[PDB]
DNA sequence: AAAAAAAAAA
DNA sequence: ACACAAAATATCCAGATTGGGGACACGGTGATAAACATGGA
DNA sequence: TCCATGTTTATCACC
């Protein structure tokens, strides 16, 4: 809300409101899926093919083997989120998702490549699934 | 730089050398007729399968002896061997890394 | 009338600073980006505590120790039987309030604030490091005996890696009050920093110096590179020290004291340094420290 | 270019690869090379961590059949190393 | 007082400690790399473990008898953790992390504090490659019986180093009531050192010592790089010259102890040379050890 | 604060100008501590050596006792382009301020 | 459930 | 010491299998101070 | 030109 209150007239596009942010609210405000895609975009600085391929995995493996799952869940992105912020083997476990799986599959090479979305982004959407 | 080309180069020559020790280098009698390109696309494979020999054999061929063997094999027939002699002494090591991709070149099939 | 400054390091060794804070399934130390990497930082506090308790090992007259007897972290004997009389550096240490001792003016006539001789600044590494290397396991309980009751299971890991480092440090010269038997203890000391860091039952890193270069002229501080990378062994600035004296005299080569491993590394220009006046090449560490004791006092 | 050009090659060799190799059927053969990844990605997972060593020692033992103009490929690759196992096993994905 | 501090090194065999669990298919043995080179797979409390282990074939009290009973890994304790009672696992009463209260604080004054006057440090190899497997295989049974228990059959490989390793320590402590005997067991206990890194049924390894030295038993901390001697070669005796020389002209000395590997090849007019102050020179470390406890305990 | 200080230790400290007011380089535009003056104004002053006057302004870097020290000696200026201690160009330099 | 080729000089 | 000749055709692995079970921290605290401006007799 | 004073209320909206 403060971003949008020569070169202001559409900052609100790229709204770069992760800086000042999680610093604050790394200790007190810590005590989950809310915020998780919130530091998505921030990262970059694509969403929906990575969705499938996560929920492919988790699919697959629960067919060959074949109500608290929800505090379990916010644990579990919970001990690796606060991790990838800190860093501000991220290719191995994309590596076992795509092997469980073509102009986009293309484009994964050029965005994937970049050190900046090695670093930060693609280890983010896989985590919804477990 | 020089040195990758050169390689490569010579891969090509020995690809070249092999081809000619196989049979003659005139490959409009090749082309021209389905039968004498089936045959020549077969002498083409059993070259390729003595390439898998040799490349087999090279993943265990690092040190010492085995590198005898390869150096006696290249069939180099370079124009000025002695630059191409003389670089190929001080990398030790990478030299085996750079020459099994050259040997990747042995691959022409049909 | 004397001011003097030096840079000192230590030998490699597994890292030891562990501040561990970050969340429950890991341990992480202080980071500085540094040129696009991450390096290592111990903060100026815990050698002023390591110096404080040194000065307490030495049977040197002392204002301050801690208790390890309460909840949190405490401190009593720095403020609670002192006067502020006299300090361990001289510090003379203050805190703000409505009253204190009566503003500490009718009894002991002193400034309200507090003087800070010593100097120094953050240590920092000479090589980044490369992400998490260390595994780990914790006890389930107390089992049979209902005396813990942690009821944990739990299973983590923290952070090590291997660096040496090295950080510089200062000291006025014009403070020479009942100096010639309180600093000269504290310089002494400075040789040794043993226990300074955050945990030893599985780091034990110990600050011995390996390399030092204590002087300049009486005036102050020129600044050349104080935060000097050493190359891992090396010096940046032998160029900067050869012209002892000649046409240009670009450098005061007088004026130097050189550490051990800047020696034992036997060269013909480190003749060239000997035979040059004021070079005093040195081998053991603390015996020159001693010497530059004498010879700033006393002298 | 450089992610295109690799993208397009490591496709080549999982394409020479499911050709030399050789309805339920289709499933079956789809089914194999679903774990052939698994073995095989071990088997490269015992190599240097720099892998600039290793990729040479990969590709060398996987058979090829052809890779454009060898002498342009091979020669840019020497100036930028520890990249090419970003996706070496993921072309075989598509290939199923 | 006296602090003592030493070096040892193991005899080289091929080892494995399983501990990353990074899957299923693989197990890893690396830990931390120095210089581009991964050379260091040592945790610097399983060590603690084994020394726990054995004192209890020594003859002496004990708290924390590990058992296995349950699914989770789990220890159990006697009554409390009392540094005078008796041997508390060499003075280790150690923190209670519980507001339950009634400690002993309360009754017996017991801080929940320690007496830990014991330190070291990780383990280090001299050897980079750890890249070799044996590719074995675990069968399913199938065969009519009364348990499953996995219903597959799985080919998985191992990772194997052969490489000998070093390992610091220090001690710089002081004696009590009744300690001086247990530190003195303490002492006898490190030279054997096995079954480190629990139990292995498939790669036997010992921790026997060879080419052990202690540095500057009498006076305060001045020791420099405990990781010396390495590189299948002796280190200190260079060292011993080049810092702390035997001459007593220019490079002042102090009293140190050798190793048995150190000595037994190694020149013959050397050892007659290295006479100035005596030294001290063993062929054993079992020897050098119990002089060397009956020297530093004073008695 | 006493601990963690931070000093000014002066280094390649240069700038020189005609008996006119402030102009030419803006007194700022530099590069992160690799090298700072020369895509600042060098390129000027080489373009000008003739134009800008060059015998009045001097060189600037100490860096220059480090690479190129030829070069930038005799093919930029005949002018005082000493720079071996920053205290006594301070005080020639002070000299000739004096002197006129 | 999808394919690609010929060559040297003191 | 002269001349002549220096190999030729078939073939370069086939199956079955790629781990299972339990656990991913426990408590205590999250600054403290000093630095005035206008009115009615 | 120069003599003076004042404050008082706790806490809330998401998957």
């Amino acid at each position: 809300l403060l971003n949008l209150v020569l070169a202001s007239q559409s900052w609100l596009k790229r709204h770069p409101w992760y800086g000042f942010g999680d610093l604050l609210s790394r200790i007190p405000q810590r005590w989950s899926y809310f915020s998780h895609d919130a530091r998505q975009l921030f990262t970059q600085k694509y969403a929906e093919i990575v969705y499938k391929i996560a929920q492919g995995f988790v699919l697959s493996k629960l067919s060959s083997k074949h109500p608290k799952l929800e505090r379990e869940y916010n644990d579990k992105k919970e001990k690796v989120v606060n991790e990838a912020f800190l860093a501000i083997e991220k290719q191995a476990f994309i590596d076992y998702f795509v092997s469980t799986l073509q102009d986009e599959f293309v484009d994964f090479a050029q965005k994937l490549f970049q050190d900046t979305d090695e670093i930060r982004s693609l280890t983010l959407l896989a985590l919804s699934s477990q | 730089r020089e040195y990758a080309e050169i390689v490569y180069k010579i891969a090509q020559g020995f690809v070249l050398s092999k081809l000619s020790s196989k049979h003659d280098l005139q490959w409009s009698k090749c082309k021209g007729n389905p039968k004498l390109e089936r045959e020549y696309n077969d002498k083409k494979e059993k070259v390729v399968n003595e390439a898998f020999l040799a490349i087999r054999s090279r993943t265990e061929k690092q040190a010492f002896i085995d590198y005898f063997v390869s150096t006696l094999y290249p069939h180099v027939r370079q124009d000025e061997f002695v630059d191409f002699a003389q670089k190929l002494f001080q990398d030790t090591d990478e030299i085996r890394s750079l020459t099994l991709l050259a040997l990747s070149s042995q691959y022409p099939i049909k | 009338n004397l001011n003097l400054f030096a840079t000192i390091l230590t030998y490699p060794a597994p890292a030891s600073n562990y501040r561990g804070e970050s969340e429950e399934n890991r341990s992480v130390i202080q980071k500085i980006l540094k040129d696009g990497q991450k390096y290592a930082i111990i903060s100026p506090e815990s050698m002023r505590n390591a110096l404080r308790e040194m000065l307490i090992e030495l049977g040197q007259p002392n204002n301050r120790t801690r208790l390890h007897s309460e909840d949190q972290l405490a401190v009593e004997f720095k403020e609670y039987p002192n006067p502020d009389k006299f300090a361990d550096d001289f510090l003379f240490g203050y805190m703000v309030a409505q009253t204190n001792d009566a503003k500490e003016m009718k009894k002991l006539n002193r400034p309200a604030k507090r003087d800070s001789i010593f100097r120094c600044n953050m240590a920092v590494a000479v090589n980044p490091y490369k992400y998490d290397t260390v595994f780990y396991q914790s006890p389930l309980n107390a089992g049979d005996s209902a005396w813990k009751n942690s009821t944990s299971s739990a299973l983590l890991h923290r952070e090590v890696t291997h660096t040496a480092f090295q950080y510089p440090f200062a000291l006025a010269g014009k403070d020479c009050a009942a100096k010639p038997e309180w600093v000269k203890a504290l310089l002494q000391a400075i040789a040794e920093l043993n226990g300074v860091a955050g945990g030893h039952a599985r780091a034990y890193y110990e600050f011995a110096p390996r390399s030092v270069v204590a002087r300049l002229t009486p005036k102050l501080v020129a600044g050349y590179q104080t935060y000097g990378f050493d190359a891992e062994g090396n010096w940046l600035e032998l160029s900067r020290l050869t012209a002892t004296d000649s046409d240009n005299l670009d450098l005061p080569a007088n004026e130097f004291w050189l550490g051990g491993e800047l020696v034992r590394k036997m060269d013909q220009e480190q003749k060239a340094q000997l035979e040059a006046m004021g070079a005093h090449l040195y081998a053991n560490p603390e015996k020159l420290f001693a010497d530059l004791a004498d010879s700033f006092l006393g002298v």
